[PDB]
RNA sequence: CGCCGCAGGUGCAGAUCUUGGUGGUAGUAGCAAAUAUUCAAACGAGAACUUUGAAGGCCGAAGUGGAGAAGGGUUCCAUG
RNA sequence: CUCUGGCAUGUUGGAACAAUGUAGGUAAGGGAAGUCGGCAAGCCGGAUCCGUAACUUCGGGAUAAGGAUUGGCUCUAAGG
């Protein structure tokens, strides 16, 4: 339906492939935003600060390669902004990147 | 005054307005001269660079110090799946030049084709030649079409074929065809039109165009490289470290007095993505492609009779930037202009070959398919991993 | 107070105008000759997208040094820009207008932008301070506006 | 909304930096009208305000 | 203001004239010294820049820290 | 490089990564052929153990020149 969540993992590692070094985490933040807003198609993701600090874990140049993500596409309707749905983008740890499909994940 | 010291022209003047290429394809602007006395044939064709590898062969160059040795020369190699004719122009030669003088379009032409014609595709009803071929089905217009063959066969003194690349055959990310006109040769009119429409809405193969070991021409876009000063666009020379306003300049362009800059003086701008035509380049093997007999067969690429393996001609890890060869491919000697999966005009030669450098049947020993993604150093599968044995992976599987 | 060009007939027209405000007078003059002659919602509509750069105003006289565009095919020209701040006082002008209109009681459905030009206002003088102990001027180019829309369907 | 002088005040009623002064971000508005010491000292007293740990520079790599 | 007389600090295109105003240049040059920001929330009509929290960083005690003398004179502090 | 303390990148941001620049690197084989001129860059560099020429105002020259060693870990002696 529109109240749906699923989880992904993101190859920061090609989109982040050639940025200058006090850029790359910013970069990432930025490439994880529209990798949110295509995969749903909401304007206002709203990245968790987990996932934050989880891109910033290692500094500004050193970004991590893969990142393990929950997109969750929730009801606005606590407040009146004129798009109905938002996205919140959470961070998922995880120990390995092997066999990691896309997963829809229940309510 | 006098410059004090000789040094010859930086650059050429044969190839200026040293601007991006208007096409992208390559245009012929010569084919060859006509004679009816030979038979009905093309003169050129159309291909796509898949990559470089190089090969062994042993001369056959008598006084030469590499005669009867074995040597090693790079190769480019040029997919090739057979084009379809699917229309034909005629041209009549007047005073102010050599103007068309009547296209014929077949029936139940292709969607890559028709792709050609449009500009988006993906928007459009994909209209283009259905009210053509409904002439084409229909008997008025019928006698209307063969009444144009009739007068093309008694008025026209230069017929062309137009073909198209087959592009689902590739592995490129381009469906729209690649359309060209190929000047048809060898014969009178009347017979070279009957031959040409007994081709028509049909399959030509390289095999059929070219030939073994003979020497042909590559028409080309040359690799584009961007806006480039003057010491990468004309090679000048590099003044010293202790320059004010920059080193990578030409000093001085013109005297006082001619009080302009002349055309001829080295300045900045585009370099690459040229059109360039270059010629004597000699075909080395024409491939024939995955055929399925049974259990389907690929040694009929580069199997050279002394090696007899089960290898194709691409390497390991595919052709980089490319994809991989499943059609007929030909292999050229040497380099050949523009990038990986830009298509290339072949034509046949314009001058004749009656040199020993040329008029020479090569036999190749081996070809090396080792990847071109590293330093490869195995030819096939089987022989790298037969020699490391069995892996982790391939243990724990 | 006293336009230039009065329209027509002044009880189916509604007009609006602006002065001293702070946009650049050539900016603001070649939004306002693209948004000539237009209706209103679509007026309205396509300064929303010159805001959101999915639509360009085509510089045409004051085009010196400006950059080159693909959406100024559209307006058939080759430079074009995406004067955000033109966008938004044209917007808050024509809102303005069509609230005078439905003051007046007419339909806004129907409204099209008849009359439109962008004046010089009196520059507003600061500084800017150069290599030799000099000190040269700074100033601002604002404009007065003003446009009359008129019911036509 | 502005806690400039509230964050001063504990900084200076804590004796510390303002990079120690913790502000609850959550009681906002009960940070915000505290326009005095004692009114700073009243939220440090019921933990409002609090002050944070140092970050630990340890010995035991040099020792 | 016209006519008869009378009297001039009495006629401008210039003087690298003087004072004032305005152009083209031109929406141009430019807003590039000292490594760096990012996520969320709040207030608010309005947030890249305010405040709060979290993170990543810098000055690195011959400091981008804490105090003074000259000098400044209210710039100090709250509120709007 | 870090702690206490302080800050928000030095009067703006975003997107690209052409030429020419400015600042910083690297470079096969040669090794000053470059240039007015080795300009600029590079080489050398700390410490320990050896070993140090002409000349001299006998003080110096002198770190002359030249050579070797240098990490980690486990011990053994000696020095209160
Ligand atoms: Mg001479
Ligand atoms: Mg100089
Ligand atoms: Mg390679
Ligand atoms: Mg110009
Ligand atoms: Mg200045
Ligand atoms: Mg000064
Ligand atoms: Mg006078
Ligand atoms: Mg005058
Ligand atoms: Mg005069
Ligand atoms: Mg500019
Ligand atoms: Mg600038
Ligand atoms: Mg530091
Ligand atoms: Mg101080
Ligand atoms: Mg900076
Ligand atoms: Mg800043
Ligand atoms: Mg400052
Ligand atoms: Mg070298
Ligand atoms: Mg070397
Ligand atoms: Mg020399
Ligand atoms: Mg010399
Ligand atoms: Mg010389
Ligand atoms: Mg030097
Ligand atoms: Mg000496
Ligand atoms: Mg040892």
């Amino acid at each position: 339906n529109e109240v749906v969540t699923r989880e992904y993992t993101i190859n920061i590692h090609k989109r982040i492939h050639g940025v200058g070094f006090k850029k790359r985490a910013p970069r990432a933040l930025k490439e994880i935003r529209k990798f949110a807003m295509k995969e749903m198609g909401t304007p206002d993701v709203r990245i968790d600060t987990r996932l934050n600090k989880a891109v910033w874990a290692k500094g500004i140049r050193n970004v991590p390669y893969r990142i393990r993500v929950r997109l969750s596409r929730k009801r606005n309707e606590d407040e009146d902004s004129p798009n109905k749905l938002y996205t919140l983008v959470t961070y998922v740890p995880v120990t390995t990147f092997k066999n990691l499909q896309t997963v829809n994940v229940d309510e | 005054s006098h410059r004090k010291f000789s040094a010859p022209r930086h650059g050429s003047l044969g190839f200026l307005p040293r601007k991006r290429s208007s096409r992208h394809r390559g245009k012929v602007k010569s084919f060859p001269k006509d004679d009816p006395s030979k038979p009905v044939h093309l003169t050129a064709f159309l291909g796509y660079k898949a990559g470089m590898t190089h090969i062994v062969r042993e001369v056959d160059r008598p006084g030469s110090k590499v005669n009867k040795k074995e040597v090693v020369e790079a190769v480019t190699i040029v997919e090739t799946p057979p084009m379809v004719v699917v229309g034909i122009v005629g041209y009549v030669e007047t005073p102010r030049g050599l103007r068309t003088f009547k296209t014929v379009f077949a029936e139940h032409i292709s969607d890559e084709c028709k792709r050609r014609f449009y500009k988006n595709w993906h928007k459009s009803k994909k209209k283009a030649f259905t009210k053509y071929c409904k002439k084409w089905q229909d008997e008025d217009g019928k006698k209307q079409l063969e009444k144009d063959f009739s007068s093309m066969k008694k008025y026209c003194q230069v017929i062309r074929v137009i073909a198209h690349t087959q592009m689902r055959l590739l592995p490129l990310r381009q469906k729209k065809a690649h359309l060209m006109e190929i000047q048809v040769n060898g014969g009178t009119v009347a017979e070279k039109l009957d031959w040409a429409r007994e081709r028509l809405e049909q399959q030509v193969p390289v095999n059929q165009v070219f030939g073994q070991d003979e020497m042909i021409d590559v028409i080309g876009v040359t690799k584009g490289k961007g806006y480039k000063g003057v010491t990468s666009r004309w090679h000048t020379k590099k003044l010293p470290r202790k320059t004010h306003r920059g080193l990578r300049k030409v000093a001085c362009i013109g005297a006082w007095h001619p009080a302009r800059v002349a055309f001829s003086v080295a300045r900045a701008g585009q370099k690459g993505y040229h059109h360039r035509t270059e010629i004597n380049k000699k075909i080395y093997k024409i491939g024939q492609g995955y055929l399925i007999k049974d259990g389907k067969l690929i040694k009929n690429n580069a199997s050279t009779d002394y090696d007899l393996s089960d290898k194709s001609i691409n390497p390991l890890g595919g052709f980089v930037h490319y994809g991989e060869v499943t059609n007929d491919f030909v292999m050229l000697k040497g380099c050949v202009v523009g990038t990986k999966k830009r298509v290339l005009t072949l034509r046949k030669s314009l001058l004749v070959q009656t040199k020993r450098r040329a008029l020479e049947k090569i036999d190749l020993k081996f070809i090396d398919t080792t990847s071109k993604f590293g330093h490869g150093r195995f030819q096939t599968m089987e022989e790298k991993k037969a020699f490391m044995g069995p892996l982790k992976k391939d243990r724990i599987a | 107070v006293r336009y230039s060009l009065d329209p027509e007939n002044p009880t189916k027209s509604c007009k609006s105008r602006g002065s001293n405000l702070r946009v650049h007078f050539k900016n603001t003059r070649e939004t306002a000759q693209a948004i000539k002659g237009m209706h209103i919602r679509k007026a309205t509509k396509y300064l929303k997208d010159v805001t959101l750069q999915k639509q360009c105003v085509p510089f045409r006289r004051y085009n010196g040094g400006v950059g080159r565009c693909a959406q100024a095919k559209q307006w058939g020209w080759t430079q074009g820009r995406w004067p955000k701040k033109s966008a938004e006082f044209l917007l808050h002008m024509l809102k303005n207008a069509e609230s005078n209109a439905e003051l007046k009681g007419l339909d806004v459905d129907s409204l099209v932008i008849e009359h439109i030009q962008v004046n010089k206002a009196p520059k507003m003088r600061r500084r800017t301070y150069r290599a030799h102990g000099r000190i040269n001027p700074y100033m601002s180019s604002p404009c007065h506006i003003e446009m009359i829309l008129t019911e036509k369907e | 909304s502005m806690l400039r002088l509230q964050k001063r005040l504990a900084s200076s009623v804590l004796r510390c930096g303002k990079k120690k002064v913790w502000l609850d971000p959550n009681e906002t508005n009960e940070i915000a009208n505290a326009n005095s010491r004692q009114q700073i000292r009243k939220l440090i007293k019921d933990g409002l305000i609090i002050r944070k740990p140092v970050t630990v520079h340890s010995r035991a790599r040099c020792r």
